[PDB]
């Protein structure tokens, strides 16, 4: 299968990105340094780690894949690759596997040293609760990263230059992390006569970081709808990315 | 209802002093003459379950060493164990054991009554709504209730409109209210301990009183509740681990998440040298209760230190000396006891959570972490809060933890 | 035949960017598409690959359809100004391109030697020159057994030895039976190796044929210079009445111009008499033909010296 | 006397990257430096501009100091590959170099008619092609009556019409009295316009002189392309056994490598027996001359069509 | 002069950068927004420490957005090697780039704090127009100097690297270090040592950070509380006067510009 042959490229090319390795090192020190101030100084520290991985795992995903399609068009290798025995689907889905296993490893260097700093510095941490609350944490942090990976393929396929791709990847990162929740607070504290607050648990489902925090806080909806709403945000945005990539 | 002279008392001394020997008795009893009757430790004066067991109507009666059992439970007719009339002035109730479903010590209209060293185990099956009061005091001036042990009554030591009296060293365990105060102007209470109680100290509408050295261990939803207290003095109190719960009746208070101190409409009082430890709320300051001297406390381990739903500024430091806060991330360059930067316990985003509880779903967001940091960078958006210039660096209450 | 374009007409919106092109590339020939940088050359190069589709006709790459996976396993390509993944290696880029086209991994280290990239292999692509990357982009085009090549600007930034050594690799392939296609913009340098050129204007297809067939069609003079020529005067005037300008050069030499439809009747007239004495023929080059065919049907010349 | 490089032995790191060349330049001649992608060409191209310092040697550009401001007004330069300022306009980036070199602002419009760029003036440089930036890069070099050009590959990415007309502008400035130094790597094509070539590699200057002087210095064979022959094997069994390397190009078309004393007597065989449809005689070009001087000093040719 | 002829380019090239005009209009709508919130609350010393904190986040940002590709953006663009063959020196195409990008920061903060003054004199009734002009005149001729410091940093970190992708990494690193890492390293050094590391050296550590010298200049008259200062409350322990603090800000330019010229002279 040629969906894996282009995935082995993106592992070898993504791991030599100096911009990624600077942030993924900075992600792992801040994951121990929050765990340092929660053990020496466990649901109280897994919420502050959830706010950390909401800052950087969209930023890691957008650093990897903002120049995945349009960075290959400017490099000229995209026009060469379509003349190979390759569909346009296998290039996109193969980059998604290749960029996907990078930040599926970047939480294993990120939280693999954070779970080491909790299980070896509390001495009585009751690790049977740890291996399920961090097993639910590492799985849900990858799926948050795969949303912004699929968001990066949508904005890369639309633009024609690499400089305007980073201008939209910064714009998508500002909009989905710290502009959407501030306009939710502005819809609360400034509007109360025309803003029903019972409707607000359904508006948390239109934001994949918000669905990420709700499955680290365990709420009118169950957990299983939130897992199927986070996976639907991957599956719709990849289908949106595949529909844009066929129109170049 | 017989009298105390209908028993068989052996006189040890001829100065109206009697001594009841060991052996059980039965029914209610009445004191009409100033008889300083004592008792042997096997004197189990067990009533049948009706009436006030030991009514006292004569002045200067030193009841000592009795062991009372199973009086009535009619709280409307005041079925007490020891009923003390207004004419029964200067009564001494020393070292007694009581077990019965009504009032332990019901006094009213008395002066200089002394309820000392007794053990009043209230009930076990009643729902803490009909158990009766442990030590009920109704408008007494001069009283001295000292070092008792009331357990499992209804609302502990009730005090209604009693002016001058001391409550020294008494242990109160597993009751609804620890100490209830109703219009008790110029009162005092020292070193009392309340354990596992649905409200540690009810301070309702009583002015000019002294609350000193008291301890509250693992109480529910209200550590010290002060309603409408003026010119008081709250010095040296240790309120520890006010956990959540419910009072079960919700009559004068409501259910709470756990507040170590709740100040409701108290205008002037000095709240110094206290220790509020490991509750959900360290201190709740309502909007009507402002501008009082609060300096020198220790707000350690609380999940939220001050709740102040207002926009008025409130300095919490008299004479330049403030309180010790556990989360005070400050330094001390000039080597005094005081910190160098002031400490704001509340953000603007810490009061959006109190005003609108739906923000609790958004409380882990990075934008909220932005909103906590933007106030630390731009103080124009900081609402004027409950800050204290010069907070303390060390614990001032190093002795209250023993 | 390799490429059989039977009357295609590509159009984007209303305008037809390629008007009734009709090509036929034989399986051993080396063809060169020459046009300006608009929609003339580069759309026709895309129609051979699977990148576009003909809006009125059809193409035939190797007797198939241009998007079959059996076709693209035996078809190289090299675009103009490619830059590969700059953090990868030289060898790992080719080993990545080997698995995609299905060529074996044993062929990779031959091809790194075949373009002369073994000394600079196993280093980063970002520390490569422009000509060094063109060796790498050529090396992926020879993956498998490519029965067709499409080299779009293959020699820019290269060494002049490496330019000359590239066409020796080219002439090996067109004798081995793999027809290729050049797409250059520098016409001297490809005009020795083009088997038959396919110069086309902005819209249409102007002229296709051999270089002999272009010069025979486009009436354009030749410089038949001949030194050492004896007797110099009746030899001079016998081209003047014939319709030439015989330049009586001083050192026993006579320059004869012609129209090159009378080419062969002057060469034996300069060789059969027994006194040619080391003549020189100067045919009109490819850019002179490019100057003709653009001025024939698609613009005006620039002013006296302008561009 | 424009450029008088007199005994420059440039060494940095004690490596001797340019060892003792003595290169003159005429007042109107068009020199061509045709070095490799190494230490030969681009080191000596910096020494004329004055921005590199001559370690033990004198460089007298225009009979003056190599880094006076009085000679940098009278000099033009075009670099290797430029993308100027992608947010600026077309005129303003040329107006910016006008005040820098001190040329009058009347010249900045007539250069934009000279360079065919007035249709695309007052537009963003991020919208230009590679060719239009090279068109703009010429226009700054002709700014303020320049007396010494220095162009490095001026025709890459350009149209073949515009390539042909750029050399007319070079031929315009030769007659005006301005020496021009071309530094190219696409050597077949630049030989029609240079008056002297300077071929250097391995640091040292290998040879210099006009194109007639190098062919006199180096006996090089004559390529005789014969197209439309009778049969392929009828001649390639004969010219090969005659000791002349002769390959094929198509079905019936051969090229023949002579030995220059047997060019004419074997041309008797081509015309008098089996007359073809076209015969082209190639002189030994600049490309084949360049192969000789690297094989005189340095690298040996590759094997079986690699590189 | 040639220094102005190359300054006129950068004045006409930085103003066509669309990324500048986004975050220079963002500096205008925030300096009005901070000054409008300061009018509804009245106080006066909080709107000085917030405007100086706004220009701590943005005037290094506009300076590093302009000039991170000043030398290396021309080197890989090919137009630097051409420019040295013009009648210029390496000292004139750096000082000319400093004048050209310096007038943009002098205009990007005259738009920002200019509209902040009109959102106070037309908003706060009865304000002292003499005290407003004096306080915002000190904001104008010192936020340029903070901008010119980070402008001179960007010429240092552009001449050292040789690829523009690594220049953007260092310019983001310098913006993170001087703005919101050095304020947190100094905070963490004071908290974890509880103010007992050095009682006299630590106020002199504010002078090794030009954003802190910038905040110490504008918070001279309007001190008020200490909690609005935070880590900047060490300025009361500094025995240096205010006039040297201007000169210590100017010495941050001239040291980091002569370093920018000495790197560029051996390019
Ligand atoms: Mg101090």
């Amino acid at each position: 299968n040629q969906v894996w042959n282009i995935a082995r490229k993106e592992l070898s090319d993504g791991l030599r990105n100096r911009w990624l390795l600077a942030i993924s090192l900075l992600f792992a020190v801040l994951a121990v340094g929050i765990a340092w101030l929660g053990a020496a100084a466990i649901p109280a520290t897994i919420a502050s780690l959830a706010s950390l991985a909401t800052f950087l795992m969209p930023l890691i995903a957008l650093l990897l894949a903002y120049d995945a399609i349009v960075g290959e068009d400017e490099g000229g290798t995209l026009m060469l690759l379509l003349t190979y025995p390759l569909g346009r689907g296998q290039i996109l889905l193969g980059k998604f596997v290749g960029h996907g296993l990078i930040l599926a490893l970047a939480v294993l260097i990120g939280f693999g040293c954070a779970a080491l700093a909790i299980a070896l510095l509390v001495e009585g941490v009751e690790l049977g609760m740890l291996f399920w609350a961090f097993g639910r944490f590492m799985i849900s942090s990858t799926l948050l990263g795969w949303v912004f990976l699929a968001f990066a393929y949508v904005l890369s396929g639309k633009v024609n230059e690499k400089s305007s791709a980073a201008g939209l990847a910064l714009g998508v990162w500002f909009l989905f992390v710290l502009v959407f929740d501030l306009v939710l607070l502005a819809l609360l504290v400034l509007s109360e006569g025309k803003f029903n607050p019972e409707l607000l648990p359904w508006l948390l489902l239109l934001n994949p970081t918000d669905i990420y925090r709700l499955i680290n806080l365990s709420l009118p909806v169950p957990a299983a709808v939130l897992w199927l709403c986070l996976l639907a945000w991957i599956g719709v945005s990849l289908l949106l990315a595949y529909a844009i990539f066929r129109r170049r | 209802a017989p009298q105390s002279i209908t028993t068989l008392p052996l006189q040890p001394d001829g100065e109206n002093r009697w001594r009841l020997p060991a052996g059980e008795y039965q029914g209610q009893f009445t004191i009409e003459q100033p008889m300083q009757l004592r008792c042997e430790p096997g004197a189990v004066i067990q009533s049948q379950g009706q009436g006030s067991s030991l009514l006292i109507s004569a002045p200067d009666v030193l009841v000592e060493g009795c062991t009372l059992y199973e009086w009535g439970s009619d709280l409307t007719a005041m079925d007490s164990a020891v009923f003390i009339l207004p004419a029964a002035e200067r009564a001494q109730i020393s070292n007694n054991r009581m077990r019965g479903p009504g009032f332990g010590v019901f006094v009213d209209g008395t002066r200089d009554v002394q309820v000392i060293g007794n053990e009043i185990d209230g009930d076990a099956g009643v729902r803490s709504q009909d158990r009766g009061n442990g030590i009920h005091l109704f408008a007494v001036s001069g009283a001295r209730v000292l070092h008792n042990h009331v357990r499992n009554a209804r609302d502990g030591i009730y005090i209604d409109t009693s002016n001058g009296n001391h409550l020294e060293g008494n242990v109160i365990e597993d009751v609804r209210y620890g100490v209830h105060y109703m219009f008790a102007n110029e009162n005092s209470l020292i070193d009392n301990v309340t354990r596992r109680t649905r409200t540690g100290y009810a301070l309702m509408q009583s002015r000019k009183l002294t609350v000193t050295g008291n301890r509250s261990e693992q109480d529910q939803n209200y550590g010290i509740l002060m309603n409408y207290i003026t010119y008081s003095t709250i010095t040296g109190n240790f309120v520890s681990d006010v956990q959540r719960g419910d009072t079960g009746g919700d009559s004068m208070i409501s259910g709470g998440e756990g507040k170590a101190l709740f100040i409701y409409n108290s205008l002037f009082n000095t709240i110094e040298n206290n220790h509020f430890e490991k509750s959900s709320l360290g201190i709740h300051l309502t909007a009507g209760s402002e501008d009082n001297r609060i300096s020198g406390n220790a707000f350690v381990g609380n999940q939220q230190q001050v709740k102040y739903v207002a926009s008025r500024t409130q300095e919490w430091s008299v004479d330049g000396r403030g309180n010790y806060w556990s989360d005070y991330l400050g330094w001390d360059r000039n080597n005094d006891g005081l910190g160098d930067i002031a400490y704001e316990p509340n953000d603007n985003v810490d009061r959006l959570l109190w005003l609108y509880p739906q923000v609790r779903l958004l409380m882990n967001s990075p934008s909220i972490e932005v909103l906590r940091w933007v106030q630390r960078a731009f103080p124009v958006i900081k609402s004027p809060g409950v800050q204290d210039s010069h907070p303390l660096m060390k614990l001032p209450t190093e002795k209250l933890l023993t | 035949n390799a490429v059989e374009i039977q009357g295609v007409s590509q159009r984007y919106g209303s305008m037809t960017v390629l008007h009734d092109l009709n090509l036929n590339l034989g399986e051993g020939e080396v063809l060169g598409l020459f046009g300006h940088n608009g929609a003339g050359k580069t759309t026709s190069m895309k129609l051979i690959l699977g990148l576009l589709s003909p809006s009125e006709g059809q193409v035939k790459v190797l007797g198939r359809a241009p998007n079959d996976p059996q076709v693209r396993r035996q078809l190289g390509y090299l675009p103009e100004n490619v830059t590969f993944y700059p953090q990868l290696s030289g060898r790992e880029t080719l080993r990545h391109f080997a698995r995609l086209k299905g060529a074996a991994l044993t062929q990779v280290d031959e091809l790194l030697e075949q373009v002369g990239l073994a000394h600079a292999a196993d280093r980063r692509v970002k520390t490569y020159s422009k000509g060094m990357r063109q060796r790498l982009g050529l090396a992926q085009a020879l993956l498998g057994e490519p029965r067709l090549l499409l080299l779009d600007e293959p020699t820019v930034g290269l060494d002049p030895i490496a330019t000359q050594d590239l066409y020796l690799l080219i002439d090996r392939l067109r004798q081995r039976g793999t027809s290729i296609i050049l797409c250059s913009h520098v016409l001297p340098g490809v005009e020795a190796h083009i088997n038959r050129a396919a110069i086309l204007a902005k819209g249409c297809l102007q002229a296709v044929g051999s270089l002999s067939q272009l010069r025979a069609e486009a009436g354009l003079p030749v410089r038949i210079r001949a030194s050492g020529i004896s007797e110099r005067d009746s030899w001079l005037q016998r081209w003047t009445d014939a319709g030439h300008s015989a330049r009586g050069l001083s050192e026993s030499s006579i320059e004869v111009v012609a129209v090159n439809g009378h080419k062969l009747v002057l060469l034996r007239q300069l060789l059969g008499e027994g006194e040619p004495e080391d003549i020189e023929i100067h045919q009109p080059s490819l850019e002179d033909l490019y100057r003709y065919y653009m001025e024939r049907a698609g613009d005006v010349r620039a002013q006296e010296g302008r561009l």
